[PDB]
């Protein structure tokens, strides 16, 4: 509570918000007018570099004027301000680097060397100039071929439901109180039935373009450029090509899932 | 903003500032006036602005001859359209009408929260210390139960409409990088993609 | 024969491929290598195809959990509800008990729609992908790949498509002296499909994206107008295969 | 507090989508503006034909 700036009429007693609340009270006893606020609250992220490396942590405070703020946790020293909020256990290093894990407000964090935690102003990237001169050109004198790739999801995974099985069991006065309510369980079956068929039709567009299946020449001699890796052979059960195999045995979700009777 | 430090709508702050995204643009534009299209492909190799030009006008099919020889018109021409686009763009009614839109949506939204706070939700009060006070546990807590249903439905409401704009959003990102790529890194030929005319 | 037309696209001739082909084939190769040792490493460039299957397990575990929530009752067993409770009072509990499992299930229901427009956006790009950069040769800037853009090779994974995009990217660069035109016998001679660079003594014209210094003639050049206008012309000789033939 | 727990994970849920929002609105912005690597600057000089 404050001592106001308003300016109430004898009659007017209390404040109110859009939100419709009380901001301020005149004292029944020294007809004063009074301000209140609730006590400064936010949410709280932990940094971590991750349990491998270290054991230390930093600790982030969403927005609070940490000049007096200070869960069960302790504190400590190394106090830092930022825009974002109150950071515990970093540095204002004068040095800049590339962003590592990020903070907010141009603030980012991460871990170097006695080795502990530190922050720093982000720097975007390396300055140079290029010498411009009304009557200067540069022709490059050689070439370079590289190979770079590209990820993209094509599908999901086809999922279906059952009303009665999954919202009354098996209790038959449970599907009598349950067709008490309308066609609810019949639309939503409706909606997976949708999605389910879509994402079958989406890997079909992707990946169905050649009409006729054509087949390499036996001789693989491509003028030098090999395509062994690619090209799938066929000595391997799986059709699949070298490259084509590696990708499949990285991606691995039957950690949390089955087996491709299920 | 505060006053929704009273409810528990804590607005976050951005990431990258605004003066680190005015420190991108400019490296754009001081790379698309001094090494033609491949400060995005490669190296960066200078070239006279001239010639940078001539090769532009090759492209839309008339020969580099008219360009080295009329370039006093196309420079007056140029410098004067610039002066007419910030006049225009300060002299008009809303033209930034997009910008303004998502802000203004997105405020709309969050207030709205806010409102359904005081409804009873079919209960006797809108305060639960208020509701805690003259009610015996039983009732307070049938009461409560009511209160707590109608606020839970409202928020899953505003986070469903939330997600559904944020999709809009996206999809307009994904149209500016692709302009980004196409027009500022080099030339477009696919008609109408970037501007009106020959690009 | 194909690399060369697909070279001749991005701008460099066809001189360059036939005569420097080992080298090109050496690197070519040697990149495939590097895609597979770096496939086998850094397990993190499989990013997006995991996040999609990590997504949809994190949903279907949600629902499943619900299930053991009181919602506001006595019990959660069905059974259980009406053990030891009067139809009349087990029916209340057991009305707040299915509104409560409907209500997630029409939630779950509603992420799964919106999710699955994500993962169509990300179908029709790859559709457009495979049509313009496989079935062809594409000049979009990093619209595939990065650089000129030569040819690419499309290959299969767990529910998605991974593509390998060849790329051509200029290199080692120099320092050449330019100017507009070329000015011999008061008519002004302009390059004709290059840049009329000086390396220091004479003049020569070459491709605009690999070096090859050819000797101006009157075949690498076009005549227009009076060499007065043409802003910084300067002064050399143009050979003309003529008086050779007539003497 | 007490009576909202019984209810079940229906906060834990909503507060993690809000999350997922923001972090997206960061990647965007980062790849709209963010493709060229090495910081470029102007010359001193103005002499841009004209
Ligand atoms: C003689 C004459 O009318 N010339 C026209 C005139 O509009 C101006 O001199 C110029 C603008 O740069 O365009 C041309
Ligand atoms: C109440 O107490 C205050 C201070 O003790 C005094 O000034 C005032 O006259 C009393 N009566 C009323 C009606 O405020
Ligand atoms: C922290 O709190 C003080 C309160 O005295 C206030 O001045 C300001 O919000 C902070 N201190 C600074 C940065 O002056
Ligand atoms: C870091 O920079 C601040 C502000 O420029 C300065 O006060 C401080 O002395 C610097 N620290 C070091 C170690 O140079
Ligand atoms: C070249 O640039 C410099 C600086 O402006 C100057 O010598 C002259 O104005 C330009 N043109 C020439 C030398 O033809
Ligand atoms: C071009 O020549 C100038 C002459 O000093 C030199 O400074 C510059 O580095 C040269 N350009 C390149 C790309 O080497």
């Amino acid at each position: 509570l404050t001592e106001s700036n308003k300016k109430f009429l004898p009659f007017q007693q209390f404040g109110r918000d859009i939100d419709d609340t009380t901001d301020a009270v005149r004292d029944p006893q020294t007809l004063e007018i009074l301000d209140i606020t609730p006590c400064s609250f936010g949410g709280v992220s932990v940094i971590t570099p991750g349990t491998n490396t270290s054991n230390q942590v930093a600790v982030l405070y969403q927005g609070v004027n940490c000049t007096e703020v200070p869960r069960v946790y302790s504190t400590g020293s190394n106090v830092f301000q930022t825009r974002a909020g109150c950071l515990i256990g970093a540095e204002h290093v004068n040095n800049s680097y590339e962003c590592d894990i990020p903070i907010g407000a141009g603030i980012c964090a991460s871990y170097q060397t006695s080795q502990s935690i530190i922050a720093y102003t982000m720097s975007l990237g390396v300055e140079n100039s290029v010498a411009y001169s009304n009557n200067s050109i540069a022709i490059p004198i050689n070439f370079t071929i590289s190979v770079t790739t590209e990820i993209l999801p094509v599908s999901m995974t086809k999922t279906s439901v059952d009303c009665t099985m999954y919202i009354c069991g098996d209790s038959t006065e449970c599907s009598n109180l349950l067709l008490q309510y309308g066609s609810f369980c019949t639309q939503l079956n409706r909606a997976l039935t949708g999605i389910a068929v879509e994402q079958d039709k989406n890997t079909q567009e992707v990946f169905a373009q050649v009409k006729q299946i054509y087949k390499t020449p036996p001789i693989k001699d491509f003028g030098g450029f090999n395509f062994s890796q690619i090209l799938p052979d066929p000595s391997k059960p799986s059709k699949r090509s070298f490259i084509e195999d590696l990708l499949f045995n990285k991606v691995t979700l039957a950690d949390a899932g089955f087996i491709k009777d299920l | 903003i505060c006053a929704q430090k009273f409810n528990g709508l804590t607005v976050l702050p951005p990431l990258l500032t605004d003066e680190m995204i005015a420190q991108y643009t400019s490296a754009l534009l001081a790379g698309t006036i001094t090494s033609g299209w491949t400060f995005g492909a490669g190296a960066a190799l200078q070239i006279p602005f001239a010639m940078q030009m001539a090769y532009r006008f090759n492209g839309i099919g008339v020969t580099q001859n008219v360009l080295y020889e009329n370039q006093k018109l196309i420079a007056n021409q140029f410098n004067s359209a610039i002066g007419k686009i910030q006049d225009s763009l300060s002299s008009t009614a809303s033209a930034l009408g997009k910008l303004q839109d998502v802000v203004n949506q997105n405020a709309q939204a969050l207030n709205t929260l806010v409102k359904q706070l005081s409804s009873n939700f079919g209960a006797i009060s809108s305060v639960l210390n208020d509701i805690l006070a003259r009610l015996d546990k039983v009732e307070a807590e049938v009461q409560i139960d009511r209160l707590i249903t109608g606020r839970l439905q409202s928020l899953q409401t505003y986070v469903t409409q939330q997600l559904i704009r944020a999709a809009e959003i996206r999809a307009s990102a994904n149209l500016a990088a692709t302009k980004m790529s196409e027009c500022v890194l080099g030339q477009s030929k696919r008609v109408d993609f970037c501007g009106k005319g020959y690009h | 024969m194909q690399m060369a037309y697909r070279f001749n696209g991005i701008g460099v001739t066809q001189n360059v491929l036939y005569e420097n082909q080992k080298l090109i084939a050496n690197q070519f190769n040697s990149a495939i290598g590097k895609i597979q040792d770096s496939l086998s490493s850094t397990a993190s460039a499989l990013g997006k195809l995991q996040d999609v299957v990590n997504q949809n397990a994190q949903a279907l575990n949600t629902l499943v959990k619900q299930l053991s929530s009181n919602f506001g009752a006595i019990s959660s067993v069905l059974n259980d509800i009406l053990a030891r409770l009067d139809k009349v009072e087990a029916e209340v509990q057991i009305d707040r008990l299915i509104t409560g499992r409907l209500q997630s299930l029409q939630t779950y229901v509603t992420q799964q729609l919106i999710r699955a427009a994500e993962i169509r956006a990300s179908a029709n790009l790859a559709a457009t992908k495979m049509s313009e950069c496989v079935l062809g040769q594409s000049k979009r800037v990093d619209f595939c790949g990065k650089g000129y853009h030569l040819m690419s090779f499309p290959q299969s994974a767990p529910h998605g498509v991974v593509f390998l995009h060849v790329t051509y990217v200029p290199a080692q660069e120099k320092n050449f002296t330019t100017a507009p035109a070329i000015c011999h016998d008061g008519k002004a001679h302009f390059p004709r499909e290059g840049v009329f660079v000086s390396n220091g003594t004479h003049w020569f014209v070459t491709q605009r994206n690999f070096y090859e210094p050819q000797i101006i003639t009157t075949h690498n050049t076009f005549v227009s107008g009076n060499c007065d206008v043409v802003i910084g012309i300067v002064n050399n000789t143009v050979y003309d295969p003529l008086q050779p033939e007539l003497d």
